[PDB]
């Protein structure tokens, strides 16, 4: 697309992915971004539309291995330019992912996350016909010190494990050092590596792995009804609290209860709640932040304005 | 060396004052060669500490808390501008992450990354936050030159503190070591020229009280025209030979329509976007 | 445009050169021929003890820009034109950086051995024309003619200062 079309290209709901990247820099494996997003789980009208914007020249050697997926379209352009995030109508997508293929060409721990804080920066200092300090944004990082710059109304100290910091605890920032004790969970437990790669991969059988070794490609097949059953699995959602099916027990009810009647009605199994970072404080705040708690311990009280993680069946 | 030399002797110039303000420096690097012997030629007020400002621990030790104003220099030789001016908005962010209420100049060598900085929310221009971006300058010198040759110069010799130098040989050096002695400065003008149009108090303070004015604080003009008289409380800007010479403007009373031509606001010609073959 | 100070030394040869000299007083530079982005780095300095400077010369580089034309440019990257309007119109009505030669019928009368002073208030009364310098020629204060063309700059001359009627005069004109 040129700026024109996406700006008259009604893109609403979307996820817009901001690529730093150049002829020069490795792949970084796009695929495993949007297969996630195409798993047939979803309705057709239900999947998100996928806009890529970036360098077009780093690409156009990557897109072969996603150009049998429906819903996605390329800005050529810079995450940089606010043109470009307009474009795009980045204050209505429901994620901003930002990447960098650059992690590797210099070490010196400031110059490997440039990038990323410019461009986390330069959408949160947009305006609207809103500020842009509400769009949800996650940044890979490749030194998880860096961290303390992505937000400026936390607590910043060298010594603080990735884990506590405002950014992470907020969802809003990711980098692959946490997986660093993947290792010693799978060493421990078997079992968990095989849950988290059905979990988070848009469930990829043994019988896929063979399919995609054998052709490099995903290939398309007709309708049957066994092909129809392997779509009833559940997908993991986010429920807000202000519905009439559940905003009656938001009033400071317990989460046991949510659970309880959620999946017995519904099937849903809530596993967390998404809670706004000031939501214990007695003043109202502008601020849109939230944080997560897992697991929820029983006689836990729900606040109309948390957003339950679920696990919600087919249909 | 090729950066500090340049800074040192103009701050701790004699001719300012003599006050002490300037009292310490960081930098990842230990300060090898000839650098700690000009460390040394001002002992009493520079103090550098090795310390890296992307560590709130170096900060904190610096005490950023207090520290007035920080100061952020550019490698003007590197080999990518915009890794160099990213880089020093690192450090931007660095220093008012750790603190919102401290001051900052700083060196940026292309425009464009002056974008970036106004990002940054606690960052305010109205509160003395800038950026000096050396392409802007540079250019910017050079194309007012091709206006009227020597204004580079002119305007270069403006900024520079330096004493007056007695010359008795009849040499272009006794004229222009004169001119050389001067600086820009600012002050608020006295209630004395509140009322009146502009040219009348440059007439006024000229001949009377021997201050060239240039412009005044409406925000910000040059030269205004003789419809514009003067409010209470404008500062005006003046070339005068020491600070402690244009007290007096303040000390003073009485006594002894189809077509796109421009840009979108006006301050600019335009043209519809050319292809190069064009102009080639 | 010069990368190293030192090698401005070069750029003439009927001056006299020395490793030690700072620029600024070098024959090439005085002139306005050379330009280095060395004699920037004392306006860090200039700019800390009085924020008002880097104001006023940002709006006498850059053809006045203003914080609304920045805002613009960091949106858009480019500058994109506009239609005529009476605001965009009264915009234009600014000084503007000129030189003046004193070989002209308004003012080479004073250009006789006058005095400055006396071009100075003439010329802000009768056009608003605010002379800030004047551009001599090197070798003007000699008995002797001579064919040397190269000027040199005066800045803010002191009042009851000659004016020779081979002088330029920097001053700051009005639009029309
Ligand atoms: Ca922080
Ligand atoms: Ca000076
Ligand atoms: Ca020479």
């Amino acid at each position: 697309l040129t700026r024109s079309e996406a700006a008259m290209t009604v893109l609403s709901g979307h996820v817009v992915v901001c690529i730093f990247g150049d002829v020069s820099s490795a792949l970084i494996g796009l695929r495993n971004l949007v297969m996630p997003l195409r798993a047939s789980n979803f309705h057709y009208h239900e999947l998100k539309h996928i806009v890529f914007v970036g360098s077009i020249e780093y690409l156009k050697r990557e897109w072969e291995t996603l150009h049998n997926f429906p819903k996605v379209s390329i800005l050529p352009g810079t995450p940089l330019s606010r043109a470009d995030l307009r474009a795009v109508n980045i204050n209505l997508c429901d994620m901003c992912v930002i990447l960098s293929a650059n992690q590797n060409n210099i070490d010196d721990t400031s110059l490997q996350d440039k990038e990323c804080i410019l461009a986390s920066l330069n959408i949160k200092s947009m305006q609207f016909d809103t500020t842009g300090v509400n769009i949800p944004i996650i940044t890979e990082l490749v030194n998880d010190t860096n961290v303390q710059f992505l937000d400026q109304d936390d607590d910043d100290d060298p010594d603080t494990e990735l884990y506590l910091t405002q950014p992470f605890a907020c969802g809003t920032a990711f980098a692959v050092s946490v997986l660093d004790s993947l290792m010693s969970a799978t060493y421990f437990n078997d079992n968990i590596l095989t849950l988290i790669r059905t979990l988070v991969t848009g469930g990829a059988t043994p019988e896929l792995e063979a399919l995609i070794a054998e052709e490099n490609a995903l290939r398309g097949g007709y309708s049957t009804p066994q092909t129809l059953a392997n779509r009833d699995r559940c997908r993991v959602a986010q429920l807000a609290l202000l519905d009439g099916p559940f905003a009656d027990l938001g009033d400071g009810g317990c989460y046991g209860d949510l659970f309880c009647k959620a999946l017995k009605t519904y099937n849903m199994l809530c596993f967390g709640i998404y809670r706004l970072r000031d939501a214990h404080l007695s003043t109202p705040s502008q601020c849109t932040k939230r944080y997560v708690i897992t697991n929820p311990p029983y006689e836990f009280e729900l606040v109309p304005t948390d957003l339950i993680f679920c696990l919600m069946q087919f249909d | 060396l090729e950066s500090v030399s340049n800074f040192l002797k103009d701050f701790l110039h004699k001719d300012r004052d003599d006050v002490n303000v300037e009292i310490v420096f960081l930098h990842n690097i230990s300060p090898n060669l000839e650098l700690e012997a000009l460390f040394k030629r001002h002992f009493t007020q520079v103090e550098f500490y090795q310390g890296s400002v992307l560590n709130p621990h170096d900060l904190a030790r610096v005490k950023i808390e207090s520290a007035d104003a920080c100061l952020i220099l550019a490698n003007k030789y590197c080999a990518d501008p915009d890794a160099e001016d990213a880089s020093n908005i690192m450090r931007v962010i660095s220093i008012k992450n750790y603190h919102p209420k401290i001051r900052i100049i700083t060196q940026m060598l292309q425009y464009h990354n002056k974008a970036h900085l106004l990002n940054i929310p606690s960052w305010n221009w109205k509160e003395g936050d800038d950026a000096i971006c050396l392409a802007e300058l540079k250019l910017g010198f050079i194309a007012q030159s091709c206006l009227a040759q020597g204004l580079s110069t002119m305007l270069a010799n403006l900024f520079s503190m330096r004493s007056f130098i007695k010359i008795e040989e009849d040499t272009w050096q006794k004229y222009y070591l004169e001119g050389v002695s001067n600086e820009m400065y600012t002050e608020y003008l006295s209630s004395a020229f509140v009322g009146l149009s502009f040219p009348t108090v440059c007439e006024l303070c000229f001949v009377k009280l021997k201050l060239l004015m240039i412009a005044i604080e409406s925000r910000i003009l040059i030269n205004p025209g003789n419809h514009l008289k003067i409010q209470e409380g404008t500062l005006g800007f003046f070339i005068a030979s020491d600070a402690k010479e244009v007290k007096r403007a303040f000390f003073y009373c009485k006594a002894c329509s189809n077509v796109k031509k421009y840009d979108s606001t006006g301050m600019f010609h335009w043209c519809a976007p050319k292809e190069i073959e064009k102009v080639i």
